[PDB]
Order: C-alpha cells, then structure tokens, then sequence
C-alpha cells in the first residue's frame, strides 16, 4: 500500500510514534531511524510526513549538506527549523524572504513577535513538520548544541534523524558514542530499525519501478534482476532497468529479455566490483 | 520576574520532592520520593547542613556514578529541601560548546540564574542581568554591588542555588578556570558536578590525565559521592512511582518485565517506555498497560547500544 | 550578455594527445569493431560509452554521471573524449584534473563553477558559445549574475530561438576533491542545463579527503555515488599497444620501423601507454641529429637510456641512497 | 616559625636563597620547588615572603591561569609581574594611572618611577612571583619570562611543579619539569620530600585548632592514618564534615564512630576511580 | 669541454631537450633532474642555459624559498616566473617601471596586455628563460596548481626541477607520489639521472677549484684529497682547501702537503663524524 | 645615542676569557688567557679568525658541534675577543625567536644588526634613524656604505652567537641564510648538541643538527670534547679566583666529580651558593662540609626529575 513493501517492523514503529505527536506528548525526544544504506529511511520519514496530515511541512537535509562555504553552519541549521514550520498556510522561511528581501537575525525575531501576534490573534495558526537530517553523524557537537536549543523551542517541529553507522568518533571530538551522536541526546531518541529486503519484497519493489518508467519485462528477467538486487544492491538493479531497455529497444525487443540483462549486467559494473578489480591491480601492481 | 526556568528538563523529576531522611540522618526506605540509594541520600543530608551551616566555602559537589542511578535526581532533591523557591539549573557539560556566544555567557548565564534574590519579589542574579542590550562583566560587577547593598541594607535576602553541570568531562580546560574564579566569590551558587568516566585526558590538553576530566586545581575542591546501581526489586519501585505520576495504569506483572530492561539496559530507558506503552494500550482499547503491550514496545523501539550492536555487528558481513 | 563564438580558450596540449579520436567508433547495435574512428580495442567499454550515448541523447540521464575505473594508460580521457566527439558537433569538452580545485588566489566553488560553465554550449544566422563566455561578458562573479544569465540563456530556447547542446565535463583524479566539493556539484548536477560529468579514478577504496572516518568507493560520497553509473577499462596487449603507437607516429608524421614499435611497444608493458606515447617525438629529434628520416630501435633503446619514468627513477634515488 | 612542621630539607634550603636575595645576588636566576601534590610547596614559598620582609609583595598566579579566553597570555603574565614589585606596587598605580591597560601608560608610569625612585622621593622594592604547575606554559610564555626577569625592578621567580621529563609545552621535545633547558641552566632546584606519619599528625592537629574541632587520640591516629593512605587534602576535607555529624548526635567532640561514617560517605580520588573502572571495563 | 666533468649520461639527454627547445616542441612539458646532492644538478641545469641563449634569463630558487614571511607563495612563485621572461626590443623588471609603491593582478594584465601589442608591433621581442627549482620536494599542491597554471602560458619560461628524494607524501596532502610531485604532473616531465662522481671525475674538478683561489698543491694532495671527496662529499673537500692552504701559509710552505691536509681533516670535521660522535653520547647519557 | 645594553647578565659566567690562548705556532698554550685544554678546538678557532682576517669568510658560518658545558660559549666569546678590541658579541638562544610581542625575523634580523659596529652598531643606527623596519633596513645600510666609501668610519663585524640552533624553524634559517649573503654580515657561530633533528616547522624532514642543507653547506663544523676531572677542576678554580672565592683544596676535588657526574655548568653555579653557607658559618672559605651540602640541598635538573618519576612509580 502506497509504495511500501514490508519494512513492516518500521512502519508500525513509526505508526506508534505518531500517536505521542498527536497527543502533544513528543515534546523533549527525537526519532533516530537506524539501518542499513537504502531501506526506505527516507520513505519512513516521507510516510509521517504525509499521515500526519494535508499540508505539513517536510524537509530533507543531509548531514554533509552543512559543510558548505555557502553561510555560517547555524545559518544553514536556522533555515531548516525556519522552513520546516507552516503557519492558505506557508512556512516562517517563506516568510523570511518577504519580510527582509543572507538575513538578519534581527529580521527573524521581528517577524517571531509578529508572528505570536497574529496566532495569539486568531488569524494566523501554527503548525509544526517535520524536519529530516539523513547522514546525521556528519554533524559535529557544535551542531549537535544547537539542535537542542532548537528543539527546546515551543513552536519547534518534530525532528527525525537516519543513520548507518555503529558505534563512531562523535564528529569534532575524540570519544566514540552509538551513532556518532552525543549521550545527552541520546536518551530522549526513540531509535527505530530498519532490516534489510527479503527476497520477495525486491521483486516486488522493481516491479513498481518498471511500471513507472513504462518498461515491459520477462519474469525470468524480472526475477533474474531480483536476483542480481540481494547479492549487490537494490540501488543497482534498479539502475539498470532504464539502461536495459535501451538495449532490447536497440534490436527492437520491446519486452526485455534475459539476455539483455545478462548483457548490461557485464557493461555496468557495481561499486563492489569496481573495488575488487582496482584492489586486484592495485597490488599486483605493487607486487615487484 | 523574566519567568524564563526550563520545565521540560525537570519532567522526569516530579516525583523528587526531599531527601526523605529522619531527624537522625539515617535514610527511610522510600519517602518524599526517593528509593533506596541510602548511601548517598546520607551524605546529600550532611551536605545539605554545611550549605546553611555556611561551611561550603568554595567547595563542590561531585556525583560520580554509572548512568541512570539517580545523579540529577538526588541534586533536584537537595534544592527544593534546602529552601523554598531555591533556584535548579541542570546543563550539560556540551552547551558551552555553541558558536552563537561564547564558552563564557553559556556558562555564566546558567550561573547567575542559579542565584536568587528574596526582596517581596524573587528574581535571579539573570534576570537583573536582562532588566538593567548585552550583558557584560562590568554590568555584573554593578549589580553585586547593587546587590550585596540590598541585603546588607535588610531590604532582600540573597538565596543561593544549585548548578548541575552534567558530564563534566566534557568541559574544556578553559570553562573550569573560569568555574574557579567563580567559585570563590560570595555569591555563587551550589556547584554539583556529575560524571560516569574515569581517568580523562582533560579536554585542552592533550597530555593531561587526571580523575573525571577535572584539573586537580578545582578537583582538590570537591566532595566527591558515588552512587549504586538499583537492584531488580528497587528498579521495579521506581517505574511504578513514575507510571503512578503520569496516570498511569500498569499491570503487576508488566512492571516486573519493564524492570527488567532496566537491568538490562538503564533505569533512564525502562521509564522512557512507559509513555509510548501506554498509546499502544489506548489502541486496542486498554486501560493499563498488559505484558503484551510491553513486550511489543520492546521489540520495535530499541535501546542505543542494541542498534550499533545490529549495525555494526551487520557491517562486518555486509561488507566483506 | 554578448555572444562570442570567437572568443573562447582551448589548451591545445590537452587536446594534441587525442587528436586522433574521431567517434567512439561503434557500429550497428553498439557493436565495438576492433580498429574504428582513432580507437582501438577496449571492447567492452567502448560499446558500453554507446549505450550512454543513447541515454543521453533520449534524455533519460537524469541526474546521473559517469564514472571510468581502470588502471592509468587504459583509453579513460580517450573515451571520455570520444563520448564528447560522438554527441556531435563540436560538443564542448572540458578537461580537468581533481588537483586544480586547491587554488590560494581563487575559490573552489569558483573553479568548479567555472569549468561546468565551459562545458555547456548555445548553438545561438547563428553562432555557438558557452555559459562561461555569457559570463564573461557578462570583473565581478556573483551568485545574482548566475540565475540570471540562466533565466536568460533559458528565456531564449523557451522562446524557441534557442538551442542547448550541454557537453562533457571530465574531472580526473576525483579521489582529490574534498567534501565540499563533491556538495557543490551535488547540487549543480540537479540543474536542467547542466552538462555530463565523466568523473575518473584508478585508486581503490580511498577515505573522502579531511579528516573523514569513512571510507568510501574511488574517494566519492556515498550520497553522490548512487548516481553513478561505473565503466570499467583494462589493460591493453602488447599487439594492441603496438597499434596505438602507430597512430600517433602517423598524426605526428614520424616514420617508425616495425622492430621500433616491437620496441617501444613492450616498454609501454613495462611502465605505461603515456610513457612510451611521449618517447615518440624525442626520439625523432634525436633521429633528426643523427641524419636519419625513421626512428631505428638504436634511437629507442638510446632514449630509454637517457629519459626515465617517474616509478624506476625515483626508485633509483631511494635505494642508491640506501 | 609560620607553623612549619617537617620539610627539613627543603625549609633549610629555601633559606640559603634568602641569602643570594639579601646579597643581591639572585639577579640572573629563579627557583624551582619540585615535589609531590601537598608537600607545602606553596607553603614553602609563602614562607620566603615573609621572612625576606614584612611588606614584600607576593603574588599566586597557577600555571592553567593563563589560559584565559578573557586575555592574551602576555598581560596575563605581564599583570602579574607588575602585580608582584605608605607602600605599593606598580599594577596597583597601574590601574589609577590608566583610569585593560594602555601599552603607553606602562611605559609613561616607568619613566615617571625612574624620576622619584632616583630622585630619593620613592623606593622600590622587589617581591615574590610564584607560579605554580609551571608545566603548564609553553615555550611562548617562558621566553617571556626570560625577558622579564632582565629588568633591574624584577622580582625573584618560583616555579612549583610535580612532573618528571614532559613534553615542552608547544613543541615536539621532552625536558625534565616541562621547561626549556635554556632556563633550567638558571635555576635553583628545591626537592620537597613526603610527610611521614608524625609530620601528619601533626598538621592535621593544627588545622582542626583552626576550626575549632576536638578529637580523641584514637581518631587522630585514624585520621593521620587515612592522610597517609590517601592523602593530607582528603583527610583535611573529612573534619568539618566530620563534626557535623558528631555534632547531629549530640556528642561533645568528635569520635572514631564519626571518622567512621564521614569515611564511608565521602571518597577520594583512588577509591571513585576504582568503584568506576570496575563498572567502565563491565 | 666548458668546465662540465663527467656527467656523461645527463649531459647527453640535456643536449637533447636543448632541441625540443629549439624545435619549438617542449610546450606542455618540463625538465626534471633527479640525482643525489652534490652531483653538480645546477651545472647540468645551468649549462642549458649557457648553451642555449647569449642573453637567456636564468633563475635559481629553493622550494622553502616560497615559505616565506613576507609574501604569500603565490607572489613568490608569480615574481619567478615574471623575471625569467626575457624581452627586447624581463617582465618584472618593466613592473618596477610601470608601477611604483605594491605590483597588482589589474597592473600585471596592463603591462602584459601592453607587451602583446609591441611584440606583434614587430618593434619588441619576447624570449623564455630557465626556471630552476633546486628542492622541488618543499612545494604542496597549491604551488604546483600554479605551476600547471603558469606553463600553460604563451611566453612561458622552461621550468627545470630537482629533487634527491624518492617517495614521499606531497606535502600537503595524504598521498604519496614518487619525487613528492603530483600524478598529473609527472606524467608530463622528462626525468634526467645524474650518477654520482668516479675517482678521476673529482680529482678533475678539486684542480679547478685550487686555480681559483691560486692554491697550488702537491700530487699526493690531490689524490688525499680526492680520497675523502669520494668518502664524505665532493662539496666538504672543497671547503678544506681554503683553510688548508692557510695552514701551509702559516708554516711559509709555499704549496699544501699532505701534512696540512691530514691536519685540517683532523680538526674540521664532515657532517657524518658529526653525527656520529653526537649519537654515541646521545645513547649512553639516554641509556640510563 | 648609546646606552649599550648588551647581555652582561648573559656573559657573567666568562669574565676570565681573555682569548683564544693561541701560541706562536699554530698549538696553543695548554693554559693562557683563561682557557684550559680543549685544545684542538682552539686551534680550529685560530684558524676561524684568519679566515675573517683574511676575508675569506664570505657566505660561511661557524658551527661547535659538541656535550653540553663543554666550552662552546667561551670559544665563541674567544672569537670576538682575538677579532680586536671591543668587537660585538651577542648571544642568544634559539627559543628566543618565538615570542607574541614580535614577528621572528624582527628578533632575528635585530641581533643581527646588534653584532656589526662602526667606528657604535647597525642596530643603534635604527633606534637612532626610528620611524627598525625593512624599509629602514634598506636605507642606512646604503647610507653607511657611503661612510666606509669615504673613510670617515671603518666597518668591525663582530660575532652572533644562536645556541639550540634546533629550535629555529625553517623559516628563520631562510631568513638568516638571506642577510648571510648581504656584504654587512657578522661571523654566525651556530651551537648544537644535537644529531638529526626533524627540522622545526617541516615534520618530516630530517638533517643533521637540525639544520637545512642549504645551510648546513656552507657551516664549518668544530667538535668540543669532555673535559677531564684534571682540568674541571683548573676551570672551577678559574671561576674561584675571578670572584673573590677562598676555596679549599679538598673542596675542588669533590666539585670536580660532581661536575663530571652532571655538567660544568652546574658545578661553576654551585660557587656562589656555597660561598654563602660558608658566611653562614663564619668561615674564610669553602670547606668540604660545604660542598656536602649544597650537593644535598640544591639538585641538578635531570636527577631531580629522575626522582619525581621513580615517586610516580
Ligand atoms: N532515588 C530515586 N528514586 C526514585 N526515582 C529515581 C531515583 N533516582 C532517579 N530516579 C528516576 O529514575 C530515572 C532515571 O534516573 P536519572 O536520575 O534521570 O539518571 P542519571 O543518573 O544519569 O541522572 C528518572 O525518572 C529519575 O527521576
Ligand atoms: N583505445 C585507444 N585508442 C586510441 N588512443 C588510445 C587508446 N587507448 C589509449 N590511447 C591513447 O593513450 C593515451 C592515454 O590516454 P588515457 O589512457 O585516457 O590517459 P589515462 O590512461 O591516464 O586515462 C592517449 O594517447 C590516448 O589517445
Ligand atoms: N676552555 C675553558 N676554560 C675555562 N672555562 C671554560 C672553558 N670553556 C668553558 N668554560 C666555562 O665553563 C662554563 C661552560 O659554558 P659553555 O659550556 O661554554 O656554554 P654551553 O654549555 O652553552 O656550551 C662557563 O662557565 C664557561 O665560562
């Protein structure tokens, strides 16, 4: 349903954790959805951006995307929350640019007063979204500190985190924490786990794809990718559907065949792959 | 008045009314909220008359003990006890690491709240800082001068609090030098650090060993107190006095199987389920919370060191 | 906002080693042919550059680069530059290395930005040009001037009048970017008039540069290598080599016998296809002093006397010093 | 005396550099205090202040002190020899003359010293310096101090410290007491010994008359017994604690049955880490 | 022939990259002259520029030469290259000339768009010089970035490198790279070896060094002498002729005998005694 | 325009140098103008100073490799003393460049200028021509060039003196290796005690001394060896005698084991404390007693250190 192939563990996980948003009481926590690179973190974040309602807002900023020479790291923080709160509705960001046109700080707690105004008016109403930090332990505790400033606020949103990293160096000091995130938070995260696709659920989820970039295909080719999508990576077979039709479609197929995707599969190669056969002449290299 | 106290930190600390000590000064069981703990509730109520017997000069308070066995409970308990409308400032140690303002108005700010004046209006030594642009040590001197006049002249009381600066290891070599400085003067609050860590190379240094991440010049300063961990029958206690106070009805046999994460896992994660067993109680129409429900949550939201234990354990076979 | 087809700057060294590659030289279904348009062998690849062609052309590379692993003298740069070649009509291409992001007097948000802009072209009675020209002149760089002349350039073919032929971006080295340049890319990747980037390794598993605990495939984020799509190239047989050595003796017109490029061909074995490619007109010069029209193997096997690689020299050093 | 109790070796040798400092011959030189955490080396130091005179400045400034985000080590170190030279000292006139301080209003109040001090109007005379945990500063605050000490107002320098061969503090070189061997080519080293058990007693007997707090021999014997175990700042802690609790039972002074519970209530640093690896290793 | 000794090898190939010169074909490339310390780099490299040019430039700067207080590397490396430029009817000279105090990047553009009128003016000339770069180890990438910035250029001077170092990691980096030079520049530098000197080879050259200071000398000096060139350094034995014959003029000798040199070899030492005595009691003091 | 303020507090300790000792021949007397054994050493210095006579010095340095209290201060105070009367000299450490008030090659370039005199020194004729700078440098240097042109005043280098030369880092040496060139410059006498060192301010590199080889060629190396308990003792008796130190024959042969045990450094420091002890007790001069005592009260610094480890253990 709705683009969902089990991940039933996480989907119920996340269900639970809509309640305490609705009953007001997630004030003070965090969600942290850990699990391996591409099983649908994104979706589970994308999924209580949608259920909790018509017109939330959602934002989906990487951990690496703060390291820019664009503005200060607070800055790019600030924009987020900013944007990531509706109040027709459009958000406090939107609002930023209006009321000012970088921005001045001054200018955000100008439009805040007004903004507890027209609330407080009973014209204008508040919402909170949802703001989604994937890659999280790129952030180091300068940003972790703020987070918690933010969070402490009343109008702040919900904030969900994704990560695939075990036990790491908190970025910007010398101690390991679960997560690469510091104790402190820690302990108000509801961490929910992702497990990686059985077999059934990959072919399941190819299938959905082909529909969308309209490509017709054998069950033997359809199940012969699935099979290719468990022993490297669900990102890969599904990287070369498109390129596999355009082969077949060369010699006029139409219905991809299993050759062809026998084919492509020897032309592309996978990052794993593409190690191995540099690690191999890498050393032979380095032999004598 | 500026009203600014923090309540979403203190959430988990409703309960904690007092030290529950007899006139003696041996501990009860459980009263005012607490349970076991005796040893260090005891000597809490020793350091709670060297604070009005003016014995404190300069000294700490350190609470060193492994996480979740009621550090920052047993310091919330002090300040309500010791007087009323006594000001509790928790911090953690990695606030003062912020680049909007510097190492020193994070900590100078939680400083100054700690402190009260009883003129009648209580207000904080920070909230004269806001009533009288940008707040500056010139402006304090001013005010303790303003201050220290007050009371001699009868007009108000000056009513100390406490500072609870949580994983001290964390401060740098530069917070604590500007901690001592402070410490020694007349009107600085109670200063009650908290660490779970050993020997810490001091966070500046780079060389520097010594016990809990503090320099000698300030740890030959400190009381130190250590804490126990709570036992399966106490651990049981505790959880049932929080499901109490959030209206919580649970089952008796539940609070056995929640106390047992907390052995498992921490004290601090066994009562953070209960808030979210109880939604899933409210779904199929429950009143309490079953053994079912409990063994539900148990499974689908996880504990920090389970998950790195899955990631990391998956991430040697994932790859290679 | 001027157009000027003339005004342009093209490293003539850059291009002289590729001068020969005319069109990836595939066939039929995307068939390789052993000898075709410069290139020669790399089979396997050279049919795989035909396929992204295609993608290219029927717009479906969406997002998405390209990414040329191999070990160094395999045809990488000559690929790239065929791909370049075979979309047709003086398509640009930019040729740059990791390294040259590290610059004192300029960002690198600037350099990077800079040579996507040479990558783009305007075929705009008519005359080409690239985005970098329309900046140009268009001495001030400001992230306003960019989404402007994008409106404008962009206003044109929504107006029908123009037509927008996006090139190759070639970046070699890729291991030597850091993360903040892979993040400005990131986000330039997504835009609609952005060119191809043919991204380049040999190294292995390579850790991001900075001080990064994580170790990551040819030195790329992971976030950004998902869109990437990895060709593989591999080394080429001393018959092979030989056949590559005759054709740039021919686009240089030096007259080579046949023991010479046995010769020349198993010291490319040895050390590289870019070594023995770069012996060729030294050792002309040389055959020139001895009054003489065709390189005999003496001139090769004296200029392998005299000139060494940089992997048996510095060898020498090391151990000699030890 | 200054209640001076043991550091027999120590007491005598400070004393020998009073003479150099009578003598004007200290000029070109400094003192190093080596020894244990609580061996009197402030005391020690405090003690040649006084008796090298009744007005003589002394200054306490610990080597971490310089570290300060407030200023830049210079003036921190600069404030502090200034600090250290009716009768006053010249950071004291340095402050009325600059009603931070001005580069050139130093320099000016040096001038205008140099006039009364020649004159016969006024009269300078040199303090003491004491820097303790000198390992703490780096190779660009000692060569400060070599330029400090060439003026002809400086005051006598002395350097505490509890450290064997250390880094240099901003370099890659290990040298005995974390200093530069172009300065310990200077200096006078002092070794200051450990207390044994009667030189325990003896002190802890002092500061509980500074309190105001009795005790049965037995709780002596005790207490010195845990100085000894643990360490003279522990056992000097446990007291007033210690009679508030004889004192909450109502007994007259303080007994072994305190000592007992104070003892199980407070810790020491040996027995916290202990009650913590074993639970850091689990 | 011309003061060159020896050198057999280097001399011949740095006869051939005169021609590549002449020949107009050493666009894109350069000069690297590998070899121990004192094997006479900078006569090789001096010698082409002799060779090749009555009034050609020449210049002759250490790599830490650019790590300098007073001058950010790039105005260090822009100065070289300007001043190795020749032109007459060098490039940093004329900009003293047209500016007067700090040269800018505007006032360069002038003085060099100025020069491509003159020269096609017909009127004025341009020559390149020669850049050596004794030590080329002690660059980091942001200099050799320039560099393949700078030998793009049209009047580019030839740029000639030396370095006695095998791998190394490039400063400035994680990477190690033969000869601490970067991949993409050491696939475009002709690598000369220069071989350490025979026994007659510095017999040769001590003679000429004598003549210079008029020091004669007796011939079971020279082949002393000679000795302890081959066994500590052709650039020590040179030192102790100077302070020999003031020994022999000190005792109205007249000519050094052996006598002096065995003296003045006994009294200043060579930089491996030197270390030598200093580790033998850097143990023992250590070892206890 | 002068108020000379030389480090007199720095050359205290070698009142007694006189000079180089140096014999009519090229041997030098074991015992003249205050210098005792070293002998070799002191030949090679006799040597240095004809080469600067004869001006052939041009480009190069000194360098007195050797033990630490083995005599490389006095030589180097002996150099200025043969090279005429009242020749500058200015010693300093290597550590000193390293300050916060001041740029590196300020300090440098500074005592650079303080070590060549007039006939009155190039760094009084900045303080005297103020605004130091580089500009300046640049300016009275030609200016006294003309002087020297007109034979109104003569040109005496004199001697620098950069002990732990291994504290410099490689842009100081760049520096110096500057100014060595220029025609001005005064004979640079480095000191070291020291094999391979990584070269401050690289983290690799590595040469003998501490020193670049660009530098570390044009340096003529001079070792100093021990000195024997024989002739430590004649030093501390030197010392003795230029201070007004009655001392007791017995005393001399117990502060000259103490001397080969630690340094000479330190036994000529314990001279003056001792004498003191000795006024303590109303003595005329230092008996043995004496020396038992200051060896027992004050330390030198490596056993002192040795202890506070072993009380670590
Ligand atoms: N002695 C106690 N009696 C009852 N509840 C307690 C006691 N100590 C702690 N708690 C409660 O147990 C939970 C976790 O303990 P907490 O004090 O927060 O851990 P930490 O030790 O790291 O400060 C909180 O709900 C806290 O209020
Ligand atoms: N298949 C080929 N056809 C033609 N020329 C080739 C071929 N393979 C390599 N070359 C030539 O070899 C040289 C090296 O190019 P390339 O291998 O891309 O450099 P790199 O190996 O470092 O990527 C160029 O002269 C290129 O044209
Ligand atoms: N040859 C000598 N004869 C007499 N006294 C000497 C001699 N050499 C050094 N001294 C004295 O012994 C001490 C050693 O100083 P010195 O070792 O020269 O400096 P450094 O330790 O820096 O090398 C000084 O007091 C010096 O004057």
């Amino acid at each position: 349903s709705q683009g969902m192939v089990g991940q039933l563990a996480a989907r119920r996980a996340a269900g639970v954790v809509l309640e305490m948003i609705r009953e007001g009481k997630i004030a003070g926590r965090a969600v942290l959805i850990a699990g391996q690179p591409g099983t649908g973190k994104t979706a589970i974040a994308m999924g209580m951006a949608q259920a909790l309602g018509p017109d939330t807002p959602f934002t989906a900023i990487a951990g690496s995307e703060i390291f820019s020479l664009e503005m200060s790291k607070t800055e790019a923080l600030t924009q987020a929350f900013r944007r990531s709160i509706g109040v027709h509705t459009v958000s406090l960001h939107e609002i930023d640019v209006i009321n000012s046109r970088e921005i001045k700080s001054e200018v955000r707690e100008q439009i805040n007063a007004k903004v507890a105004e027209w609330r407080e008016e009973g014209k204008a109403e508040i919402i909170p979204g949802v703001l989604f930090i994937d890659e999280v332990h790129m952030l180091d505790i300068e940003s972790f500190s703020f987070l918690n400033r933010a969070l402490e606020s009343d109008m702040a949103p919900v904030l969900i985190m994704a990560t695939n990293r075990g036990i790491t160096r908190i970025r910007g000091t010398s101690y390991q924490s679960p997560h690469g995130i510091p104790i402190d938070l820690l302990d108000r995260l509801l961490i929910v786990s992702t497990t990686p696709y059985s077999e059934k659920d990959t072919k399941q989820i190819l299938r959905i794809r082909c529909e969308e970039e309209d490509v017709e295909m054998s069950e033997d080719a359809y199940t012969v990718l699935t099979r290719i999508g468990l022993e490297t990576s669900l990102r890969y077979a599904i990287q070369l559907i498109t390129a596999a039709s355009l082969v077949c479609r060369k010699r006029k197929g139409t219905e991809v065949q299993v050759d062809d995707i026998k084919r492509v599969y020897s032309l592309f190669l996978d990052e794993s792959r593409s190690t191995q056969y540099m690690k191999e002449y890498q050393d032979a290299f380095l032999f004598n | 008045v500026k009203s600014t106290t923090k309540t979403q930190r203190i959430a988990s600390h409703s309960h904690v009314k007092g030290l529950g000590l007899d006139e003696s000064g041996l501990a009860k069981q459980a009263a005012s909220g607490l349970v076991g703990q005796e040893n260090a509730r005891e000597a809490c109520g020793v350091i709670v008359e060297l604070i009005k017997s003016k014995k404190m000069a300069g000294r700490a308070v350190l609470l060193a003990g492994p996480p979740g066995t009621g550090k920052t409970a047993l310091a919330l308990a002090i300040a309500q006890e010791l007087g009323s409308k006594v000001p509790f400032c928790p911090m953690v140690g990695s606030e003062v690491y912020s680049t909007e303002i510097k190492k020193t108005e994070v900590l100078m700010e939680n400083f100054r709240r700690a402190i009260g004046l009883r003129i009648i209006q209580d207000v904080t030594l920070h909230d004269l800082d806001v009533a009288n642009t940008e707040i500056t040590d010139k402006l304090r001197g001013e005010i303790n001068k303003v201050v220290n006049k007050y009371i001699d002249q009868g007009i108000a009381e000056l009513v100390p609090g406490v500072l609870f600066v949580d994983e001290v290891h964390m401060l740098d070599i530069e917070c604590f030098t500007y901690l001592h400085r402070a410490l020694e003067s007349s009107i600085a609050p109670i200063v009650i650090f908290a660490s779970n860590r050993g020997n810490c190379v001091i966070r500046g240094t780079e060389d520097i060993t010594s016990p809990h991440g503090i320099p000698l010049d300030l740890l030959d300063r400190v009381m130190i107190i250590r804490t126990m961990l709570y036992t399966p029958q106490e651990m049981k206690q505790i959880i049932k006095i929080r499901a109490q106070t959030e209206g919580i009805n649970i089952s008796e046999e539940a609070l056995n199987h929640l106390g047992e994460i907390g052995t498992k896992t921490t004290l601090r994660y066994s009562v953070q389920l209960l808030t979210p067993a109880n939604l899933l109680a409210k779904i199929n129409g429950k009143d309490s919370i079953e053994k079912e429900h409990v063994e539900e949550i148990s499974e689908l939201f996880y504990d920090a060191k389970s998950s790195a234990k899955i990631l990391a354990d998956q991430q040697d076979k994932y790859m290679k």
